[PDB]
């Protein structure tokens, strides 16, 4: 068996739940469930309609949707406190990114021909940095490649090796001098509020994905 | 190994450094709460969010800095 | 959380690639135009 | 409600999926020189 | 340009839905010259 | 308290929190609130004296509060409904003269009443 | 050995540095503070919760560095 | 032998010190956005996009620095 | 021996994290003066604010200073 | 040998570079918020430069990288 | 022996980095006080105390870093 | 010999610190540009060009320690 | 002796590092002054007093350091 | 010696940081600049003078830097 | 030879000193234009000022410059 493959398992099931079982009646005033999908589903419908802001705009609406809740879910499943990181492989979400780079690099030499690297000239300048600014936007073109995957890696990945090395210090910490175990709590609460902490960055994180790589389709649709 | 284990609290001590950027990156928004809060009164109920998501993002760096120092402390 | 260097790289990153796949294809043609029928009906309701 | 509306992906994601190709045979690849170890 | 031409100006495009009274649109409309004149000689009535 | 005058009408002359459009981005004042002198920009005003909330676009004008708490607003003329679609044609009209055309100023400033305008 | 005990003492030392940077954020928040009331003394009943909520954040940033020293010190 | 692994993990604490750059800057930008807000209410929207390019891009070289310490730490 | 210097190294390392609290208190004290003549007359509810700002500032560098004493004396 | 850990040590300290970059973009980017909130309209002209501004804070940074990438796998 | 001589010759030169920060903190007092005195032309009678006070307050900041240099030095 | 060696790479790293002032002064240029645009709307066909000449003075320091650093790297 | 002298002479180099904040603070006090001066005109005779105290103050957290390091020497 | 011919190199890469004061200081001259003939547009025929001259002395101080590290370094 | 190396190196640590006058000497003149765009005529007695702040910031940079030079030469 494959730990990785048990959970992304897990994670398929409770998004088929989610858009079935989450309104099931099929109400005309909408389950209460399904008013939290609703209000996300507007907010980057709109985003994503004003970035793209292309025919495509729609058409990359439902990548840039399973790309928010795939963080989302995987940003929740991964806080349970017995759970396996899907995120701790972090070779999957880096090479999401590198495969997205990829495919953006590909849409925008399709999409603007050879000349696609005119992206990359900015500005008329003076003549000895007319080239410059294009090794300078180049760097920077796959510099966007792996700044995105390493983003969320090192925030998930960060959040609980740290809780999990604070946790074994307060154990050990309330094991020594048993006074202390008495009004352990606050330790207790450091950890609670890093863990509410580590909830919010990986919300954070599925949203500000999908604009970052909303950002960068834009500069793929339409040249510059 | 004396030596090893003596380039753990040392390496310790040199990441903890990291942590200073974060502490003042937090009093940078909320100065700017305080200032921008009093101008306008009621811009508050837009802005106070915005406030608690500059806070999260300068403290994560700050949380990177602090992972590092306990790699290195504790292992 | 605690973590080695695998070797199972492209054993783990075939069951990632494929629940992208699945997604994809799933929220695209199901579940996302459910939710665009939710709004529709809505504003055919409210049109007439 | 849960309805197929085709979406052609094969015109629309097929720069996307040329690239995760690429990536899963090279990722073969990389597995197979780290496993040496 | 003055700062009070400015806000005449803003004054006068702002009694427009119109549903004005005539005593708004005298505040925002009146017809008269200014003759300038000399140290003597008079540059003409030309309309304010 | 609050002065809120125009030439030929009045429309408040303790109000609580004013929220006000001027050459310093958008202020609000609560009550005491340090004495300013503040150029109002044409601008879309909200009064509040207590909880009540009136709701006017107000031609621009002058703000101070004075040491003594007595907020005294000058503007030329005003309600928000009362600016309240034709307005929007006439716009669209004046738009076309910014084109050609003190003339050409004048034209810049109704697109500046268009941007006011769009606020609503 | 001497070279371990020694790496503690050291290594307290520059763990000790961070904690700067958590005064001079306190400053900061307090600095403007001062600053809005003055612009607005009413708005202070309202600003001063956000305040102190400022502080005890940028101070947070500070207790996990002190913590990091303590541990060197008392470990 | 004690040398080169001693000095992989000073090397990786050394690297840590450039994580803080990137937390203040971050705030930096919040700081900015609030002012904007506050100076014009409408103008939200827009800012919104390009405070979150600054962000990331702010972020960017400290995650850049990051991966230094990283290839020390776990390689 | 190895031991007494590096105390003696270590506490010297300890007193840059003094520099930080000294600025801070700079900074309440010049938004106090800058608000007082902006007002003139913020000063009596700000003036137990300023003392509280001061404090904190100052707190910083002295759990600093404490760690340098441990350090130093033992 | 001392060489080879000379070269780690040098590549440590060079990746500190790197912060001075990110405290670079953050003032363009701020400037840039600045601006549009001033103007509402300035933006079309600014972006660009804005852009232009932000590369070369960047950059600065990346030089110190590429020292890093020359010591530390060379 | 000579080393412990040494440890406190360096360790002098350290304690003085600690007094940059409070040099710098006279003279923020300092400017704030022309500012402010610039503005009101008459405030200045009530704030000169105020001005010394902050003043003092920020040297013995760096009193504490210069008795810590003078403890190692003088012994 | 070694220790020679090492002290041109130890060295190098060193160098590469005195970089990061000229980086963050090029942000400052920029800052005041974006600024100044905005205070006049229309400086910006004198102020441009200006403005290049002051971005080139800002990133010449960073290209003189650079050079030092391969002095020092690849000497 | 070799390491004591050489310390000694580290020592030194490392107090120079106190003094940059001195640098600064000078700048910082005339700066105020030209800004003041520049605001209100007529403070002028004064400001420049304080401004004169400001400077000696800033100045003089530098000269502690120096004469640490002359010690050192 | 080994050790006095690495301490040139050591010494050398150390002078280099001294730049990065230079690097902001021109900077700022050249902000104070675009911020300055912003503001009063016609100012600019005294004012540029003005400029050139703060950068140089500025420049000034971080040449010295300079000039240590090709001492130390050259000879 | 030690006590050589110390002298080299221990110039280089004197030479970070220098930096702090040097942004101070641009702030000095930052001001001056600040002052100057922002009045017009404040100039004549501004720049004597300038001129002694430019100076006195100056000098603090020229001390850590001269133990330095005092190190160099033993």
């Amino acid at each position: 068996l494959t730990t990785f493959s048990l959970y992304t398992i897990i994670v398929l099931l409770v998004i088929t739940s989610l858009y079935t079982l989450t309104n099931n009646n099929n109400k005309i005033i909408g389950s209460r469930w399904l008013i939290s999908q609703e209000a996300i589903y507007d907010t980057i419908m709109n985003m994503t309609k004003g970035q793209i802001g292309g025919k495509n705009w729609g058409l990359y609406f439902p990548m840039i949707f399973t790309l928010f809740m795939f963080i989302f879910i995987a940003n929740l499943i991964s806080m349970i406190p017995y759970s396996f990181a899907l995120s701790a492989h972090l070779v999957f979400i880096i090479s999401l990114s590198i495969v997205i780079w990829l495919g953006n690099t590909i849409l925008g030499l399709y999409k603007h021909g050879w000349v696609f690297f005119s992206l990359f000239v900015p500005a008329g300048t003076p003549l000895p940095l007319v080239p410059l600014l294009v090794i300078i936007e180049t760097l920077s073109y796959f510099a966007r490649a792996i700044s995105l995957g390493l983003r969320l890696g090192s925030n998930i990945l960060a959040g609980h090796l740290l809780m999990v090395i604070l946790a074994g210090l307060t154990f050990n910490f309330m094991l020594i001098n048993l006074f202390t175990l008495v009004f352990g709590f606050v330790p207790l609460a450091m950890i609670l509020a890093i863990m509410m902490l580590e909830f919010a960055i990986g919300i954070i994180q599925g949203y500000v994905w999908a604009i970052l790589t909303a950002s960068y389709l834009k500069d793929a649709v339409y040249l510059h | 190994m004396q030596l090893v284990l003596a380039a753990k609290y040392i390496g310790a001590g040199i990441s903890t450094i990291g942590l200073l950027g974060a502490g003042i990156g937090i009093a940078i928004v909320f100065a700017a709460l305080i200032n921008g809060v009093s101008r306008n009164p009621s811009i508050k109920d837009t802005v106070f969010p915005m406030a608690i998501l500059g806070f999260a993002l300068s403290e994560a760096t700050g949380l990177f800095c602090l992972m590092v120092s306990f790699l290195l402390l504790f292992g | 959380m605690p973590q080695l260097v695998p070797f199972y790289f492209m054993n783990q990153l075939t069951y990632g690639f494929l629940l992208m796949i699945t997604l994809l294809i799933l929220f695209s043609q199901f579940f996302l135009p459910m939710i665009l029928r939710l709004y529709v009906s809505r504003l055919f309701i409210s049109k007439l | 409600m849960l309805k197929r509306f085709p979406t052609p992906i094969l015109k629309v994601y097929w720069p996307f999926f040329v690239a995760g190709a690429a990536v899963y045979y090279g990722m073969s690849k990389a597995a197979d020189l780290s496993s040496n170890t | 340009i003055s700062y009070a031409a400015y806000l005449n100006v803003a004054a006068q495009a702002i009694r427009s839905t119109e549903l004005q009274t005539a005593s708004v649109l005298n505040r925002s409309q009146t017809d008269a010259f200014y003759t300038q004149y000399k140290n003597a000689s008079e540059p003409t009535p030309i309309t304010k | 308290k609050l002065q809120f005058a125009l030439p030929h009408e009045t429309l408040y002359s303790e109000v609580t929190q004013v929220n006000l459009p001027a050459k310093s981005g958008r202020i609000g004042v609560l009550a005491n609130h340090v004495p300013t002198v503040e150029q109002l920009l044409p601008g879309v005003v909200e009064v509040m004296e207590g909880s009540n909330s009136k709701k006017f676009f107000i031609s621009g004008g002058f703000a101070t509060v004075q040491p003594d708490s007595q907020l005294c607003v000058t503007a030329i003329e005003a309600p928000l409904e009362s600016f309240s679609e034709n307005i929007k044609n006439l716009l669209a009209e004046a738009k076309k003269n910014v084109s050609s055309s003190r003339e050409a100023a004048e034209a810049a400033i109704q697109v500046e009443v268009l941007e006011n305008l769009q606020s609503v």
